């Protein structure tokens, strides 16, 4: 009777164990330019300066 | 693009073109007789211009080298607009261009030698001075009569030819 309540709380330890090793892994990992930078305007090309423009310009 | 301060010097260079790429004539005309045509250089070369702007446009960065074919043929049609304007409309180009010399080179200010100058060349060139990007509702500034901005003094060879065209019923 105490066994079990004993591996009920180590169960529920390592789960939080393992939800800890998770949650530090979900930091490290790289994240995309629509959500680490704003959404809308997704992508990172400027094509800024657009009066007086050059045609050959782009790259 | 930017402009050169703090003691340029100018420099030239003795050279030629490679034997690759074909002899092209030039445009010797100055900025007068320049602005003077500029509509009918672009009425006549539209789709010879945008195929060069479009080469220009469509193999980025290389530019100068791999548009060379049709930079050929813009200075060429567009050659042939001024000597076909010379040999028809000699002397009212002339009046035209001679305007704008004066008046700082002001479309303004030379409304009655351009009168005679479209009327020549459309009935002659059959070329048509269009402003585009003008949609209807809007009239064109160089038909409008009694402009707001008048020239301080009209040219008196094109007010005299003006008159003379309006005797004769030409104009």
């Amino acid at each position: 009777d105490i066994l079990n309540e004993e591996a009920k709380i180590v169960q529920a330890l390592n789960n939080q164990r393992e939800l800890t090793i998770k949650m530090h892994e979900l930091k490290r990992e790289e994240k995309d330019y629509a959500h680490s930078y704003s959404p809308l305007f997704s992508d990172p090309v400027p094509q800024g300066g657009s009066i007086g423009k050059a045609p050959g310009s782009s790259r | 693009p930017r402009e050169a301060a703090a003691h340029w010097v100018p420099f030239e260079d003795k050279a030629n073109m490679p034997d690759n790429v074909p002899d092209v004539v030039e445009v010797g005309a100055t900025s007068a007789p320049l602005l003077s045509a500029s509509y009918f250089i672009g009425a006549k070369c539209k789709p010879y211009n945008d195929d060069f702007m479009l080469c220009r446009e469509e193999s980025q960065g290389s530019g100068a080298i791999d548009c060379l074919k049709e930079g050929r043929r813009v200075t060429r049609c567009a050659v042939s607009v001024i000597e076909d304007i010379n040999k028809s409309c000699l002397d009212e180009f002339r009046l035209h261009w001679q305007c704008l010399e004066q008046n700082n080179h002001q479309l303004s200010g030379c409304r009655k030698a351009e009168a005679l100058l479209n009327k020549c060349v459309f009935t002659k060139l059959n070329l048509e001075k269009k402003i585009p990007g003008l949609r209807p509702d809007e009239e064109p500034v160089f038909l409008k009569k009694d402009p707001w901005i008048k020239p301080a003094v009209d040219d008196f060879k094109s007010v005299r030819a003006y008159a003379e065209a309006k005797k004769n019923g030409t104009l």
